[PDB]
């Protein structure tokens, strides 16, 4: 850096370094969240209420609040090899169909919400549960009984009963209570109610995460 | 007499010394622990550490003698830098109170407008009232040395130190306290009582934590600000003696050792950085 | 693929090893990180 | 493209701003110098502006005159220029200027606008050569001071001014040849002598070939040396 | 059934292992290489680096959407192009060095023009047609690129017209690493499936596989006289293959190493054997004798991405601390 443009090369490479700093001071105000869940389980209906060839990102304001969705089910590789890119995401959005008795599809949204919550990655990344189709799952569950799916169901076959069947048979897989939680949450036709139980889950998620560094939690 | 009292000044300054700069170097040393709130217990702990560096000893030494050696132009620079970093350590606690009511009451100002130039603005501030108080006596006021007894610059300093900060500090941590309860208390009865009984366990925890701090705080300073408020308008009658002077002074100073204790070293992160550094 | 694998011509295990050998001693003064390059040609020093 | 305006008559003593419309680049990222030409003699250095305006440079004869700033949202150059002289009389370049490893400064130049107001020294050995296309020319330079700097680099740079054209970059750093320059170009050299060799000429090459040090920031250039 | 005659092939060219031919050449000794450079700036977890043919300029991508050109003597950042998707897994750099490519969870790869005529880096052109995340990719000529990805199959890109000439299929899992071969003409692959496939780009179908790892194969590299590879998967071993005869010549492992590999690398005359591990260290290995010569234990959250100059002069190692490390 004795030259005349060996300092003008310096120089320049102190403006990236300012606008690198810029950007990610930027992006680190920007709450960031994994949403997964089957294909039938409904995630679509939520991307569309936010909002009003892999990875699919979506951007929504809420409440003076930036999220980053990230949708990453649309890709059918080795779910292993690229979860870690995901650590340190604020929340995981689960998106469950209660209708899911017909292939069960219920066996399989158990198994990978035990995968994922369970994750060494996401050790203390909460989860945000949707429990979509509600409506749905009431016309089955008069036409059809929850047995079909839960055998050892010996409840009533009416929605409280199976539904807070199901909310126990999912909040149940977490190994780690100590220390993250589970937010489940019935997706109801009004729009409002998910994107303002999202922003809830969030707020709820970093006053804890504030309380656990203050030493209060 | 002199031998034990020396040895005993000079380990707690050795150290005061040795925890302050062991803070300081490790907030450097590591990535994983420069944040606005490090920051923050970094600072209190730079304070801390010029305390023991520049007044402890020039205190000891006088506790020793039993009389001042050093003249009163001297006397005057001890006084003046005793004022000025006690009140910035007190007020550096203060701050960090302030930032964790913030943090904790306040998400969306956490995520959206929660910067460094927070924690610069916040060191700032504390370092001002420092010196707001320190120089009044300097400008506006020989065997030994003694602050001003004015009556009129002995509340205001008390005060403006001591119990506006102290009243500060605790009406932060009822508000934490509250927000804190209120989020801890927001075939399957086992899972219920399991429920309840990790609610019970963080409800102790929040308040040995709290008590941990403003206890600390009360003990060190309260005596020595009772004392300094109480002497000047009753010194007719008020004759304390001087080893309870003493022991009330030197618990004033000691809060520079425990400042490290509390908010560094019983921090998971600072204590993972120190093992790994080590 | 096993139908054409299966018919490839294949050497001698030890003579892999001879031509490995043979190719990092001829070329050992070559690699800079292998010997000690001085510093007054080392560009990062 | 550079497009500069503000040329024309002027009383001594006025003032004028020149300005440089950029297009087709990004001027933000680029740093920007003037250079100007008396009517009939060689090129000099005026003065120089950096990317994000951090660094500024003027030559010794206009340093408190001249003032060169940026209009980076409009992509403009400016430079402000008061009590003219008499000697202040020449065509004004605006000169295209990026500085990273491995990049070509001055490899792009305006038309340039007149105006007429009514050190490392480096000589070129001929002011004109007689030729004729095919033929193998050499044209020679030498600097008071070595130009090879403790990197390696050697700043020297070979300017082209076609009769009528403004001045294209042939070679920069006394080796590499500009993007667009025909392969005919080759620059040699060493320490403070340096050459340029033309293989087999063509009537293109017609002009004035400047040289220039990089080396230090006044920014020197050659007499010129003519082919015809 | 001809697996069975492929494995008594295997064990009848089988005479001699490695470690006793090496047996009769000195070791090489303690290899202290200490940190030159520190190259900083990049703010998140750096997955995938490439040096320039000059052994001067290199190219390191992250998730912060962000890849970032390297003066590495001088640690002064030549350009910081900003991506589209911030998911990039991958990173190449042109042998002219023209242009850089990425690609990652997006299942595009996009290639930058780093010589344009306006002074900025532009997408000269995104290749789509991958069906799963990009893994790896690296360019054979300006106009040629070969990538792959856990679509698990590899292909050569035009990328003048943006289709892929060849596609190469065959891996059974996730195609985790791919390198070519010195001459351009063969790339080895390594793959989730434990197992690593020689490619012939000219004709486009398999030429030899590769097997004798426990775990997914997380990087993979060329000897450098072009007829060896070194693989390195998630069972904590480096192992080295021989084209010629198709076989494992060497492993590289050690007790007290119990992570996987997510990097490998060889030194220019090929005596040392560098592999990067989520123990965030960097193991230099004896390649001829699979001893382990030095450590460049300098990164704190794992080394992702190392490899060695053209010019054998140092080797960086980037790493999820955000840091690069260059180490002579
Ligand atoms: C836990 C620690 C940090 C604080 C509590 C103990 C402190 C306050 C103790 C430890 C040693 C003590 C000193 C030891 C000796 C003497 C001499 C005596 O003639 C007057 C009191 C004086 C000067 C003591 C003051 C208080 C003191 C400094
Ligand atoms: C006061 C002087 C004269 C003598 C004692 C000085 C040193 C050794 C003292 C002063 C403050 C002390 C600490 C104060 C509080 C605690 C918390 C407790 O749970 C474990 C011990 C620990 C961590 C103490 C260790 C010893 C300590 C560092
Ligand atoms: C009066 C006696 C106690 C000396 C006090 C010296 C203090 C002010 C010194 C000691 C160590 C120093 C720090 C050491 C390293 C760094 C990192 C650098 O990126 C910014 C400055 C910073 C953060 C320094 C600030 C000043 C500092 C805190
Ligand atoms: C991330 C970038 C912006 C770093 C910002 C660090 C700021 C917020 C903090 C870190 C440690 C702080 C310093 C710590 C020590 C002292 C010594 C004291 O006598 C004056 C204030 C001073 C000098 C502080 C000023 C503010 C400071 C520099
Ligand atoms: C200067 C030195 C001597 C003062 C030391 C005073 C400290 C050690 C005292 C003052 C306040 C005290 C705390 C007050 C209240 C509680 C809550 C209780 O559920 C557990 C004990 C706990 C957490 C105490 C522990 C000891 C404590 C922190
Ligand atoms: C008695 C006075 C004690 C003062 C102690 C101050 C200790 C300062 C230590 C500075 C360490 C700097 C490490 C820089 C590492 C990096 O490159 O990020
Ligand atoms: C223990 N020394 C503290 C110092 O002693 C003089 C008076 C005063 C006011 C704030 S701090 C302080």
């Amino acid at each position: 850096t004795l030259s005349a443009e060996d300092k003008a090369a310096v120089e320049r490479s102190k403006m990236i370094d300012r606008n690198l700093r810029e950007d990610g001071e930027k992006a680190a105000r920007e709450v960031k969240l994994l949403l997964l869940g089957a294909g039938e389980s409904g995630k679509n209906t939520i991307v569309k209420q936010m909002k009003i060839t892999g990875i699919v990102e979506t951007h929504f304001t809420f409440k003076d609040l930036h999220f980053k969705m990230f949708d990453v089910g649309a890709q059918r590789s080795e779910r292993k090899k690229w979860i870690h890119c995901f650590e340190g995401v604020t929340a995981i959005i689960f998106c469950v169909a209660l209708s899911d008795y017909d292939l069960n599809r219920m066996h399989a949204s158990m198994k990978l919400f035990d995968s994922i919550c369970n994750n060494k990655w996401f050790t203390d990344t909460s989860i945000i549960l949707f429990l979509n189709k509600k409506d749905l799952f009431e016309e089955k569950i008069k036409k059809s009984p929850l047995t079909i799916c839960y055998p050892e169901y010996a409840g009533s076959n009416t929605y409280e009963e199976a539904a807070a069947y199901i909310q126990c048979q999912f909040e149940d897989l977490n190994k780690r209570k100590d220390t993250k939680e589970i937010y489940t949450h019935f997706t109801c036709s009004t729009d409002t109610k998910n994107v303002q139980f999202v922003f809830d889950a969030v707020t709820d998620v970093i006053i804890k995460n504030n309380l656990k560094d203050c030493g209060l939690f | 007499y002199q031998v034990i009292t020396s040895l005993l000044l000079g380990t707690l300054i050795f150290c005061a010394v040795l925890g302050n700069a062991c803070v300081v170097a490790a907030i450097a040393l590591e990535r994983s622990l420069q944040n606005v709130a490090n920051y923050l217990i970094g600072s209190l702990a730079v304070t801390d550490l010029m305390v023991s560096v520049l007044v402890l000893p020039m205190a000891a030494l006088y506790q020793v003698l039993n009389k001042w050696t050093l003249g009163q132009v001297t006397c005057d620079l001890f006084i003046a830098l005793d004022v000025l970093c006690c009140t910035s350590s007190i007020w550096h606690l203060c701050a960090i109170a302030l930032d964790r009511y913030w943090a904790i009451t306040d998400p969306i100002d956490y995520v959206n407008k929660r910067t460094p130039r927070r924690a610069a603005a916040l060191i700032s501030l504390t370092w001002l009232i420092g010196f707001l108080i320190s120089i009044p006596p300097m400008l506006g006021w020989p065997d030994a040395c003694t602050i001003s007894k004015d009556h009129g610059y002995t509340i205001y300093s008390t005060f403006g130190a001591f119990y506006i900060p102290l009243l500060l500090m605790l009406v932060l941590y009822g508000r934490i306290f509250r927000a804190a309860r209120f989020r801890i208390r927001k075939k399957n009865e086992r899972n219920a009582e399991a429920k309840r009984k990790m609610a019970l366990a963080r409800e102790r925890k929040t308040v040995k934590t709290l008590g941990i701090i403003m206890g600390t705080f009360i003990l060190c300073w309260l005596p020595f600000f009772i004392v300094a408020l109480v002497l000047p308008f009753c010194e007719s009658s008020c004759h304390m003696p001087t080893l309870l002077g003493a022991i009330i002074n030197w618990l004033g100073y000691s809060n520079s050792l425990l400042n490290p204790v509390i908010y560094a070293y019983f921090n998971k992160d600072f204590q993972n950085a120190f093992k790994k550094i080590i | 693929q096993l139908k054409m694998e299966a018919n490839i011509d294949r050497i001698k295990v030890s003579k892999a090893a001879a031509d490995l050998m043979a190719y990092c001693e001829a070329h050992a003064k070559e690699d800079p990180l292998l010997t000690p390059v001085p510093a007054s040609e080392n560009p990062f020093r | 493209q550079l497009v500069e305006s503000g040329g024309g008559l002027v009383q001594p003593g006025g003032s004028r701003k020149l300005s440089c419309s950029a297009s087709g680049f990004a001027f933000s990222s680029f740093g920007m110098h003037w250079v100007r030409q008396a009517p009939e003699k060689g090129l000099e250095w005026v003065a120089y502006i950096s990317s994000g305006s951090g660094t500024i440079y003027y030559a010794d004869t206009v340093k408190g005159r001249f003032t060169i700033s940026r209009d980076d949202p409009k992509n403009t150059l400016f430079l402000q220029m008061t009590s003219l002289r008499s000697e202040d009389t020449a065509m004004y370049y605006c000169v295209r200027s990026i500085y990273y490893y491995g990049s070509s400064p001055f490899d792009f130049w305006g038309q340039g606008t007149t105006l007429t107001v009514s050190d490392i020294v480096m000589t070129q050995a001929t002011s004109s050569v007689p030729v004729t296309p095919g033929e193998s020319v050499s044209i020679s330079c030498r600097s008071s001071k070595s130009l090879l700097h403790s990197n390696g680099n050697t700043y020297l740079y070979w300017f082209l001014q076609r009769p009528g054209q403004s001045p294209q970059l042939l070679i920069y750093r006394m080796s590499n040849l500009a993007s667009g320059v025909p392969d005919r170009f080759s620059g040699s050299g060493s320490g403070t002598a340096f050459t340029l060799t033309i293989s087999r000429l063509e009537a293109e090459d017609v002009g004035v070939y400047y040289c220039m040090q990089h080396l230090e920031y006044p920014l020197t250039f050659g007499a010129g040396t003519k082919l015809e | 059934q001809l697996k069975n005659q492929i494995r008594d092939a295997r064990k009848a060219c089988a005479d001699a292992t490695l470690s006793q031919i090496t047996n009769n050449i000195d070791p090489v000794g303690r290899i202290q290489m200490r940190t030159r450079r520190t190259l900083r700036g990049h703010l998140a977890k750096i997955y995938a680096m490439h040096w320039g043919t000059d052994s001067r300029l290199l190219v390191s991508a992250s998730q912060d959407g962000k890849l970032i050109i390297w003066d590495s003597y001088t640690t002064n950042k030549v350009h910081a192009i900003p991506l589209r998707s911030s998911w990039v897994m991958t990173c190449a750099y042109a042998p002219s060095g023209n242009y850089v490519a990425c690609g990652g969870l997006d299942n595009i790869c996009s290639i930058y023009n780093l010589k344009t005529r306006e002074g900025n880096v532009r997408v000269s052109r995104e290749l789509a047609g991958h069906t799963g995340y990009l893994s790896c990719c690296r360019f054979l000529d300006d106009n040629q690129i070969v990538t792959s990805s856990g679509d698990t199959t590899c292909a050569l890109w035009d990328i003048e017209t943006g289709q892929q000439t060849t596609t190469f299929t065959g891996h059974t899992g996730d195609v985790m690493s791919l390198s070519l071969a010195p001459d351009t003409r063969l790339f080895v692959s390594g793959a989730c499936d434990a197992s690593a496939k020689l490619w012939d780009v000219r004709e486009g179908m398999c030429r030899q596989t590769f097997t004798g790892h426990e775990s997914d194969i997380n990087a993979i590299c060329f000897f450098p006289n072009g007829n060896a590879f070194a693989t390195g998967s998630d069972d904590a071993t480096c192992r080295l293959f021989d084209l010629r005869a198709d076989q494992e010549l060497m492993t590289y492992s050690h007790d007290n190493i119990i992570c996987g590999i997510t990097s490998v690398s060889f030194s220019k005359s090929g005596r040392l054997l560098l592999a990067g591990y989520d123990d965030f260290n960097c193991n230099v290995w004896d390649a001829l004798k699979a001893d382990r010569a030095g450590v460049l234990a300098g990164h704190d959250n794992r080394v992702s991405c190392l490899g060695v100059t053209d010019d054998g002069m140092a080797v960086a190692t980037g790493s999820w601390d955000s840091f690069l490390k260059i180490w002579n």
